RNA sequence: UUUAUCAUUGAACUAUAAUUGUUCAUUGAAGUCAUUGAUGCAAACUCCUUGGUCACACACACAUACGGCGCGGAAGGCGUG
RNA sequence: UCUAGAAAGGUAUGUCUAAAGU
């Protein structure tokens, strides 16, 4: 007998369906059918029985839609079906996970990137993603994952280096757990600078002659001047430092020392 | 060969009554020890006996529904006996080499100076230094610790993992004469 | 024959069951990562400057920047630009190295936290984190470590720590911020904390 | 460009060779390094293609203007059988003259290192 | 026999991510397990591109070596040592 | 100044009495001397620092202590004292009225 | 010459995709130094239709050799 | 400008088809994403990389059309030792 | 019938033995 027909006729089957059909809201249940459904099939591949296969997706589907803020699941359910063979249902698994969510999750757009990364294979429909979570999910506490995935693919993929500027400025004024990194992301870029046609990458050319009293087209000795600008530049990266610095210490301080949980465990817990 | 085709001519030549001296019977049982232990380093040559693959889909065919020939079984128990028998006068080789290191002279007399340096209190101090005297043993072995290997004959060791003996045990040599064995106690009991 | 081009030793008749077991010899390991850490080395370092291409300056710009002013240039002695040379390639690298990885540490109870987060039961990679474990076919490299393992298994549900708050929980870690403007901070903070 | 009338492929190492191949595709890349198959291994080679779309305006009857779909791939190696034709492209980014120098100086580094190495290993 | 530079090149790059087109027009890409000496590759952990764009995935694949119309190694095998024009061998055994 | 010297190599039968003894009311009145034990074991380490008031007190215990025998072995008496982008912050504290308690709730 | 590295897949289900057009899924046993394949219960994976009980494939129509089981 | 799966049936239904066409549903195969896409056409703006930014001169030449009569450098052609 | 002397290395591997203080 194969690997249906025997899981079928195994005793613990009817036991863990019926705790499952008879209390459908406890959690450690349908978790502990799962399991026992995914054990069942020891190796897990293209050939195993389609019987059994689309018996675990109406598992994976039915707990998800009773349990629709599990996020670990959806990221699970989702790499099941990319290892079965087809991508096309993997999009579809991470897109019902963001809008059950209602867009805002952080960790689908973090590992729905990820995967995103290797499938899409389109450099334009891949940075209309990006710039999806981004004005979804960017402003998050916690985000820094998501903006440094996100200046990975930049610096990978393009051949500009105006994009990369462009999406580290904004990065510089948003109050994010861990904004030193880009901080100093920007410093080192900046102290790795060569000559002064190259300071029009930060602002304007008239931004930094009015405001910073600097030319570009200044044409002479260029070494006093450069250096000059590089510490002009790197003042103004410390004020705006400060102002960073102290929304995310204020914010850390007073409200996000004390949360301990982000995730959405069982509706059988109770919070603090 | 250099062409693929002169290779795969090759095979399908070698492919392409059934008694007498012409045809390794051993070969056509199973398993040649000449043709086991072709590359290795206890390497006998060449096998003696041409061998051929039509004959042997002969055999599998007449052993599959035919019949049996049991002169065959007694040729080929003939050749695998004297072959076993010789590697375990090897092996006893082996094990009088040891013996033989540990029945070093110098060495004896060197444990039997610290053995007569073995010589309640009195036997507290009595095993202190029959414990330097077992660990002056266990230098000695820590010059050498080998094993045997009991079906090769090859020497092992303990302090190695499972894993370096996994390494040992997955060879040509140990296969082919661990099958050599299987054979030998397989027609040893069917005789008997 | 063969001949290990990043080995710079010799080798008998080129089989397949000896070539591949040098290729994956832990000598040969050695000295190609050293081969190739030191070419993306020199990859980096190397500054090729663009070449000067000087033009005659005009008059009237002659003009202009003969009645700007002189700025003055600071530089360094030897050993002061020896020191900053050598903690600016140590700040590279811990850029280079470094990553944020607190989506990891945040999510540490959650109900399927072992099917996504483990990195050797995800079912994309799964296979490959237990492949490619390696033989260490020595005892002593078994032998060296004695902590424990803590090979968190697929198989685990939610029951399991209940409340996440009684088994104790660790704060996360403060922001990290920069040591060259750590003078800039706020002195004060505005609420009492105890410990 | 004019390359030398007798310059086989074994002399353009570190030119900008254009190969075209079996179906119309180009790979404008740095040749590096060939065989006897005549399998090349172009450096930042650019698979290039004319569409089935375009492909009315090279028709036989102001010039025409042809788009074609420049898609980079990084060291290529190329399959032999594919390869139906090199034209050279673009001279290296060094001169003859230099390349002599750089050539003088590997070979003094070679003698150099083996002469250390055998030095080494006889102490 | 001898093999030569693009050859000896694709077995430099056992272990890294490679990307293959094939002759009937599909692309394969993932991590290159073993070549062989007639270009015959395998490739673990693939994301195979059907010739009309259908994406799928599949977990190990043997290509015939005869059928691979280019093969994509990574960059820093530029620096590669079989690229070195001027070697230096010390003494055969 | 808190000048602090390290000396070490030290007899396992030697205390921190001892070792006051030997660097308190010679050249000096040394403020503290801590040998450091086994934290489990209470064994000491072989080696332990000392805390001087002023510096020319320890550098005169450091020229003459340098070598000399204590409990059969030479106490090696080197100075004990005297680069990451990211640190964590560090606040002073509001020194706690009525305001500045988080926990006020009148 | 020089055997395919096929000694992982022995004895295990394989779809492989014969000519460009067709496609044949069996059970592998054997392969020799062309890739020419004998597989054991072949099925042309297309309502699908079967082979018949053994099938021996010249290698020359052989484009890639997918392999369906664990391996 | 142009595209966005078919079937079995029900209710009606033009109708040679595997009820195709038409609205609504069930069930069934497999099902790259994209429709702010794809294909065609044209313009504007911005940003990179490359070199003798050399020397002499601010000048009245030419039917055999034009002193190719400065120092170099890059690439090719041809001849000699 | 025309005089048979098989190699001697290479790489991979573990273990022993050992050399170091402040
Ligand atoms: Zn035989
Ligand atoms: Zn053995
Ligand atoms: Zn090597």
């Amino acid at each position: 007998m194969d690997k249906y027909t025997a899981l079928i006729h195994d005793e613990n089957f009817s036991t863990l369906t019926l705790n499952v059909s008879r209390y459908p809201k406890s959690l450690a249940y349908w978790e502990k059918l799962l399991n026992y459904i995914v054990k069942a099939s020891a190796p897990i591949c293209k050939s195993t029985e389609p019987q059994l296969l689309k018996l675990i997706r109406c598992t994976y589907s039915s707990m998800l839609n009773e349990f629709p803020y599990l996020e670990n699941y959806y990221i699970d359910f989702a790499l099941l079906e990319y290892k079965l063979g087809n991508v096309s249902m993997s999009h579809k698994i991470f897109q019902r996970g963001l809008q059950a969510f209602n867009q805002r999750s952080l960790l689908l757009w973090t590992s729905y990137l990820k995967f995103c990364n290797n499938v899409i294979s389109h450099q334009k429909q891949l940075f209309k993603k990006y710039e999806t979570a981004e004005e979804y999910v960017g402003l998050h506490f916690f985000s820094g994952e998501f903006w440094d995935l996100y200046l990975e693919q930049i610096s990978s993929r393009c051949t500009s280096s105006k994009k990369y500027w462009n999406v580290l400025r904004k990065i510089l004024e948003i109050p994010l757990h861990s904004f030193s990194k880009f901080y100093a992301l920007w410093l080192q870029r900046i102290d790795d600078i060569m000559d002064l046609k190259q300071l029009s990458q930060l602002t304007s050319k008239d931004e930094l002659l009015k405001k910073l009293k600097i030319d570009i087209n200044y044409s002479g000795r260029k070494g006093p001047y450069l250096q000059d600008a590089k510490k002009k530049l790197k003042k103004i990266t410390k004020e705006m430092y400060m102002v960073v610095q102290y929304q995310v210490l204020e914010i850390y301080s007073i409200f996000e020392s004390k949360i301990y949980i982000n995730y959405y465990t069982s509706p059988e817990t109770l919070v603090s | 060969m250099s062409t693929p085709a002169a290779e795969q001519r090759k095979l399908v030549e070698q492919l392409m009554g059934l008694h007498d001296p012409k045809i390794c019977k051993s070969y056509l049982v199973g398993e040649c020890p000449y043709d086991l232990f072709q590359g290795t380093k206890q390497s006998l040559g060449k096998c003696p006996q041409m061998h051929l693959t039509k004959h042997k889909i002969q055999y599998e065919r007449e052993v599959k529904q035919g019949k049996t020939f049991p002169e065959f079984e007694r040729e080929y128990l003939a050749i695998l006996s004297r072959f076993v028998n010789e590697c375990n006068g090897q092996i006893s080789v082996a094990l009088q080499n040891l013996k033989h290191t540990a029945e070093e002279r110098m060495k004896i007399q060197q444990v039997t100076e610290e053995l007569d340096v073995l010589d309640l209190i009195s036997k507290r101090k009595e095993v202190a230094k029959r414990v330097r005297n077992i660990t002056e043993n266990v230098g000695q072995s820590a010059q050498q610790k080998l094993q045997v290997c009991e079906v090769c004959g090859a020497y092992l060791s303990r302090l190695d993992t499972d894993r370096r003996l996994a390494d040992h045990f997955l060879g040509k040599i140990h296969l082919g004469y661990v099958k050599m064995r299987e054979d030998y106690d397989r027609l040893m009991k069917n005789n008997r | 024959r063969y001949y290990c081009e990043y080995c710079h030793s010799y080798l008998t008749h080129d089989t397949l069951s000896v070539r591949k077991s040098h290729l994956v010899g832990k000598n040969h390991l050695r000295i190609t990562a050293d081969y190739y850490r030191n070419k993306a080395r020199d990859i980096i370092n190397k500054h090729n400057h663009k070449r000067r291409h000087i033009g005659k300056r005009g008059r009237k710009e002659r003009e202009n920047s003969s009645q700007n002013e002189t700025l003055k240039v600071t530089c360094l002695s030897n050993k002061e630009k020896r020191h900053i040379m050598h903690v600016k390639k140590m700040n590279q690298k811990e850029l280079a190295q470094t990553s944020i990885d607190t989506l990891k540490l945040l999510y540490d109870g959650s109900p399927g936290y072992s099917k996504v987060f483990v990195d050797a039961n995800r079912f994309d990679i799964g296979d490959l984190v237990k492949a490619s474990k390696l033989p260490q076919r020595a005892n002593e490299k078994s032998a060296h470590h004695s902590f424990k393992q803590t090979s968190r298994s697929r198989d685990e549900t939610c029951e399991s720590n209940p409340f996440p708050r009684l088994n104790n929980p660790k704060k996360l870690e403060p922001p990290k911020i920069l040591s060259q403007w750590s003078n800039t901070i706020p002195k004060t903070s505005i609420f009492y904390s105890v410990d | 460009i004019q390359v030398a009338h007798s310059s086989r492929l074994a002399n353009l190492i570190d030119y900008k060779l254009r190969v075209l191949t079996q179906d119309g595709r180009v790979y404008i890349g740095q040749l590096m390094a060939f065989d006897k198959h005549m399998n090349l291994v172009l450096n930042e080679c650019i698979e290039e293609r004319v569409p089935k779309t375009q492909l009315d305006k090279l028709r036989p009857r102001t010039t025409l203007n042809i788009k074609v779909e420049k898609r980079v791939l990084g060291l290529t190696i190329l399959r032999g059988e594919q390869i139906l034709s090199t034209v050279v492209e673009d001279k290296p980014l060094l001169s003859k003259k230099e390349r002599l120098v750089r050539d003088k100086k590997e070979k003094k580094q070679a003698q150099k290192q083996t002469k250390l190495r055998k030095e080494k290993e006889k102490k | 026999t001898m093999n030569g530079i693009p050859v000896k090149l694709l077995n430099e790059a056992q272990g890294h991510i490679v990307s293959l087109e094939l002759t009937t027009g599909a692309t394969y890409r993932g991590k290159l397990v073993e070549s062989e000496d007639s270009m015959n590759v395998q490739l673990r952990d693939v994301i195979a591109t059907e010739p009309q764009g259908a994406v799928t995935h599949m977990d190990q694949i043997f290509v015939r070596g005869s059928q691979i119309k280019f093969i994509v190694v990574p960059d820093l095998l530029k620096n590669a040592p079989l690229f070195k024009k001027n070697s230096s061998r010390p003494m055969p055994p | 100044n808190n000048c602090s010297i390290f000396v070490g190599d030290l007899a396992p039968n030697v205390t921190e009495s001892q070792l006051f003894e030997l660097f308190i009311n010679r050249y000096a009145s040394t403020s503290h001397a801590k040998i450091v034990h086994d934290q489990v074991t209470g064994m000491s380490k072989g080696y332990g620092f000392v805390k001087f008031t002023n510096s020319d007190e320890q550098q005169l215990a450091l020229s003459e202590m340098q070598g000399v025998f204590l409990n059969g072995r030479a106490i090696k008496v080197g100075p004990t004292s005297g680069m990451s982008q990211f640190i964590y912050p560090v606040q002073q504290q509001p020194s706690l009225n009525h305001f500045t308690d988080p926990n006020n709730t009148t | 010459v020089s055997t395919p590295e096929l000694k992982k897949y022995m004895d295990k289900k394989i779809l492989l995709n014969i000519n460009g057009s067709r496609k044949v899924a069996g059970i592998l046993r054997g392969y020799d130094i062309f890739l020419n394949v004998v597989l054991d219960d072949a099925m042309e994976i297309n309502n699908n239709h079967q082979l018949g009980l053994q099938t021996v494939i010249r290698g020359n129509s052989i484009i890639s050799l997918e392999a369906l089981d664990a391996i």
